[PDB]
């Protein structure tokens, strides 16, 4: 196009806006991180099976694998430090990077089939790639549940615990398609932490009208399977302080992660703790703030499952 | 779904109906109640053999294809009406629904596990034993909300996606911009029998044998509609042929919104009954 | 007949305007049917006793006998189909027929009794007719509870069932005395199904004031006792698979019907099926509407086997 | 109502109560508390015999007749106050009450079972065993309201809404319309025994020995006014003479209207004591 | 002139402001009564201890002793009638007389010290004794719990009761510092009752600002310990039928009286009865609010404690 | 609360902490985490002994003195930070907390019974047994409020004694202050770990030995901040030394303020583990 010679060169995803709410910035550290994650992913792609990854919509990656891969370590000196300070940014960077490797792999797929069998199109073929999000498991710190406090909030942490409870899968709308009343264009809006929100301004540049229509029916809306697991630290009675119940921290699963959890089984969940929604401080402005930490699982790793 | 193709798909169904459903048409003539919901049972595999296009189309858009089949059924009924010596003697039902049976097995077409959000909009066959059956309720399929100034909106369908509830719109429903302060729902004061539709939810539960030992079987609500309602009984394993759908709780700003997986069932055939 | 007194007299039924908003017309189909019912009612002098109609505000008609009569058959080719097609309209017209007879009969009786005394005892004669509802029982077309459906709704149905429970009698305001603030005048205002409603404007042409005050103290409000019975289809092994749940449908009972049947007793209940709002989300009717099928029962007859 | 006749009723009552008053009148000076309000019990049958018109009026307008009776009692006390053996000995009570006993029995007048909607708004006699009695409570039976701008004092008695609530007056008493959100009260200004009068609530279960065992047992609220509070003993048969009246919850638009049959007791007599 | 001298000339006591909000006037009879009570107190000064009264913040004065003293009898024939008719004014008056007597005794001691040796005070102690609530014991009229009623409220009475239980002491805001937002001027505002109140009137007469801000942190706010206790009617088989329902009155025990009572110990209570609005009041918010009887014990004498 | 008195007292406090608790300050600095407020223990009786005047100031105005105490530990920590050879080994501490122990015996200074309102606002030693321990919750002790109109960033703490509820200030505290009708605050928009502090509630009641015979134990809320939370165990007796600050729900006009004496837990000792 006029703006960029290659759609990919200017923006890693050709459909950048739908995939990423954030706009591309050359200056921003996140784009460099995406490149490092991508390079690591390209090296690990041969091990990965493309078809399996495409159906899953997610790829499980060990934190140990991430640390071992050279490019990520070179670009950001400590992956772990980066994860605690900006958990969302790093997780998103990882997801875009794997998705980009997959888009490139899809382009490669088209090229190889065209070479193998003569095609009328012979190139010029649209390639369809499902959204892929990186999953991180076996995060190194492995902090205990008792340690978690107000300071711990906002930092990506790994929790060692046994889930005792599971919840029935509930589809959660990661993105809700929104059509402004005065504009033909409809754009999906990411819901922060799967929580309903309305953009003040319409995404389309030509019309900025506030009013929106929620197109749940439309394919543009994205629904991701979501699960909730209550995970409690497990300790020997002698090891634990006597007379105090083991702390239980709510954890959640998304996409392919869901349904890999069975109650009574020890599963390590790695992800970012978040201040609890629907609590009195959150619900009411000018109210006493009472909050609890709920941690998403970037990846699911089950010690019991591995056995 | 190209429009010209849609007529062609209907034509293919109509020819298939003549050979396959002469008996079904005789049954349709025998029941004289058009308002009562009635089912014509079509074996999917034979129809798919007659038209390759129809088979592919059904998989991508089951709801649209079912609608085409229903339109063809009305056309088939009028031709049968003409063929019969007395048009009056043969009875044609407005509520005639093609019921898909004997689907060729495909992972998408027949999936044993409880359906997921990814599978929404795709036909699925799941054998289901229902743990809980809710009481029958009637919720209007279409509500006659009318914008008085516009004079153009009648029988607007209730939105299934929003928890099977229509939402009254401040903006005029019709494209023409003639907003009115007063919106009147004819259905709300008095509902026509056609306007309303039966609504039921059954908690289809995964069979224990299918699931791994020590793992809880998943349970999903299944919509039962029209003639199919009440055929299923709790504690009975019946194959459910249906298209998956999503039901959304009303959204609230700054709080999480809940989406619930659900399946609308096109056809109900009980495997337990088949086993006999 | 511009004057209200003259119009009421000219019209066959004096209190009909209060009972029904709809205005009878010669062109309208309902009126010929009320005439047919009136001829049938007069022929069945034994069936209708004026005191009985006055006391309970109702009459009970065996449907089979009603269909058998030639006059209604002349008016409608099948009386049964019409009852199914328009249960409310047929009921209103049937109610009008008994009511017209009641108004004429009461007035005639008063005139005959007081002729010797004076012109109607030298005083105004007021009918003071009770609200009249036609109750039809022994309805020949019979529908089982499983059969009842959305298409069945809006048509009269006959079912056999056992009443699970009876509600405590609750006053429900059929009418509400309403004083427009500008008018300063209290007018009884019909409340649909004993559900609170506010008049948009004062009925009188002179006053258009929106504000209205509901005066409980004022005599104009009418309160009617309300009872609810739940009816469940009798479970028989021949009729249904053993253990099939009986469908349970609520019955709204008002006026004479209240406390009609002792619970735990099987009865034949004949009524027009109606829809009521079980819930509206959390008080948001426009956003969420939930309707639950229930059958309003015009007449409850003890089951023949029980008798 | 012109109420000229009701006022005449009060004058007839004064002559009728003169005999009751002397026994009641004696010791008023003797009574230590002038503030204390004392009930005077007058037989309902006795009032009916003294004048048919007063008895019929009591049946027709019980609340109005009772207020007139209380004013007449105050007037009679004034006459008694005028003549006394010793000025210091005489006790004068500002507040006197009329309590009715031995009311005439008619099927409508006395009902063991729950009063119907037709019965509502009429005096009723209930025979029942009280299931529960709430603790003695106080209510602002009379509240002074003074609009700050108007600067005139006006008082309105509380209406029979749930909790016996009152509504602030739209206009000032002295020939003007003035509305104040804050209405000054005599009780607020200085302690006033008159403003606060005790109220009690009890629920009476109708006698279990109904003609039909099947008919549901019914519980009816009974409201005690002024000196009547705390007279009843829980778990005992109680004979209550009272005006049954509508109790109205605040009406909500498009919500089914609910009203309740609640008796406000003119007098309480213990049926268990009569039996024993 | 400051007017301090005029204030001293019209009333010897300068503690009147603490005792009552009302600006004092010479015409009011309370000052004449104060002189009479104070004269009796001068006779009783030897019996009384100045230090004890000052630390206690209250004086135990017999109802009988006041009645016997001649000067008080001359001013008011019986103290008891004044006490019931206006309990608060009399209590303040007796306390003020005690304050005047106590201050005068101290002034005399300082004057004597000045005579013996040069004194910085040189007489004029300016003790500014804290408000003393006179506690009158052995009040002749006795009121039982059953006897107590709405009519009794507003009358000082002697009540005998048994404490069912003692609730946790809760601070009651006797006074609240209030700062006019515009003025920036803080006035301690006595809260009329426990319920929060705002004074529109400014402390300065010349500059008036309606807007006022509550200032609990400021020292002007005074919180007085209040003990909520419920006293059942004393139950004796000879006195009343066994199994009779107890009459229980909630009681307020402010200031020195807090915690004087012991649960399960019979205590003779002499106090004003003040009706208290129920906190819940009418359940649906209404102009009307429900009320419950309450008593504040001006004097507590423990019958169990002292036999 | 004289400014000179607090300045003088602060200098003495700094000297006292350096002479006795320098090692403790070093230990508090040493732990790698600096985010939690860190306890620094001081002994009251010795402070009174060293300077008579400062001890009296502490008795007279403990809350202001406590802020000075806190500033003194922070300043002493800064001098210690300059002194320590290795920054890594002894980490800089973001925040510090102050504990006062060993109050000199006085009836007011140490009371077994719950603190009275007369002595509210004064440091005292109480002995209590924990009945209830609330689960740890995240509360932001300091909440950022930003004047949209003046574009100035300031921090306003959630008011203690308002049940920890922050209050919007339309006018900014700073000299460049413009009243803002609508407040846009980044801190309000996004929760921050630094803004939040650990909050727990401890209910402490008198020990059986402690309570007077025949008297119910009285329980007072204890507010624990940061490090104090989770130290306590339910069913474990605690010796709590703290200033008592009455805590109230925000009041409404004509509504009684529910205010309870609450002892801020300035110092926590386990009575059950050690009597002293």
């Amino acid at each position: 196009q006029s703006m960029q010679s290659t759609l990919d060169r200017f923006i890693p995803y050709k459909g950048w806006k739908l995939y990423f709410s954030e706009v591309y910035s050359d200056s921003s550290p996140l784009i460099e991180k995406i490149q490092a994650f991508e390079k690591f992913f390209t090296r690990h792609i041969d091990l990965y099976d493309k078809d399996e990854i495409e159906r899953k919509g997610s790829i499980l990656v060990d934190f140990k694998e991430l640390t071992e891969g050279g490019e990520v370590t070179n670009l950001i000196p400590d992956i772990a430090t980066e994860l605690r300070d900006a958990p969302e940014k790093t997780l998103a960077c990882m997801g875009l990077a794997i998705h980009q490797v997959l888009t490139k792999d899809l382009e490669r797929h088209a090229a190889e089939l065209q070479a193998q069998e003569g095609l009328s199109n012979d190139g010029e073929t649209m390639v369809n790639v499902p959204h892929i999000h990186a999953r991180v498991y076996n995060y190194e710190p492995l902090t205990q549940l008792k340690n978690v406090r107000a300071n711990y909030y906002g930092k990506y942490i790994a929790l060692r615990g046994t889930v005792v409870r599971v919840s029935n899968i509930k589809p959660l709308c990661t993105k809700m398609a929104f059509l402004c009343a005065a504009c033909g264009e409809i754009q999906s809006f990411p819901l922060p932490d799967g929580k309903y929100s309305l953009p003040t301004k319409c995404p389309v540049p030509v019309c900025r009208g506030r009013s929106f229509t929620a197109l749940r029916s439309s394919p543009l809306t994205v629904t991701m399977d979501w699960q909730s697991i209550k995970i409690q630290e497990l300790m020997s009675d002698d090891q634990r302080e006597a007379g105090r119940i083991p702390r239980t921290i709510e954890c959640e699963l998304v996409h392919d992660l869901v349904d890999s959890c069975v109650p009574g089984d020890t599963v390590t969940i790695t992800g970012i703790v978040k201040v609890s929604n629907a609590e009195e401080g959150s619900r009411n402005k000018n109210d006493k703030c009472m909050f609890l930490l709920y941690i998403e699982a970037n990846s699911i790793s089950n010690s019991k499952g591995q056995k | 779904m190209n429009s010209d193709q849609v007529t062609l798909v209907g034509q293919v169904f109509e020819s298939y109906v003549s050979e396959y459903h002469k008996n079904d048409i005789l049954l349709i003539l025998k029941e004289r109640d058009e308002d009562a919901h009635y089912p014509v049972v079509v074996n999917a595999m034979t129809l798919f053999e007659t038209n390759m296009e129809i088979g592919e189309y059904f998989n991508m858009f089951p709801s649209e294809v079912l609608t085409i089949f229903d339109s063809a059924l009305r056309r088939s009924a009028l031709t049968i009406l003409q063929s019969l010596s007395q048009p009056e003697a043969v009875s044609m039902k407005q509520n005639l629904h093609a019921r898909i049976s004997g689907l060729p097995v495909c992972p998408e077409l027949v999936r044993e596990h409880i359906p997921k959000t990814k599978d929404v909009g795709h036909f699925l066959s799941v054998t289901g034993t229902v743990i809980r059956t809710s009481l029958v309720k009637v919720l209007e399929f279409e509500r006659d909300y009318m914008c008085n100034k516009c004079k153009h909106v009648f029988v607007i369908k209730a939105d299934f996606e929003q928890y099977y509830t229509f939402c009254r719109p401040s903006s005029c429903p019709s494209l023409e911009s003639c907003d009115s302060s007063k919106f009147t729902c004819l259905s709300g004061l008095s509902s026509s029998p056609t306007r309303c539709r039966d609504y039921q939810e059954i908690k289809i539960q995964e069979q224990v044998q299918r699931l791994s030992v020590g793992s809880i079987p998943r349970s999903m609500k299944v919509i039962l509609e029209d003639d199919l309602v009440d055929s299923c009984k709790s504690g009975d394993d019946l194959t459910i042929y249906g298209i998956v759908m999503q039901r959304w709780k009303p959204f609230q700003q700054d709080v999480r919104c809940e989406v619930e997986i659900v399946l609308k069932a096109n056809y109900i055939q009980v495997n337990n009954e088949q086993s006999s």
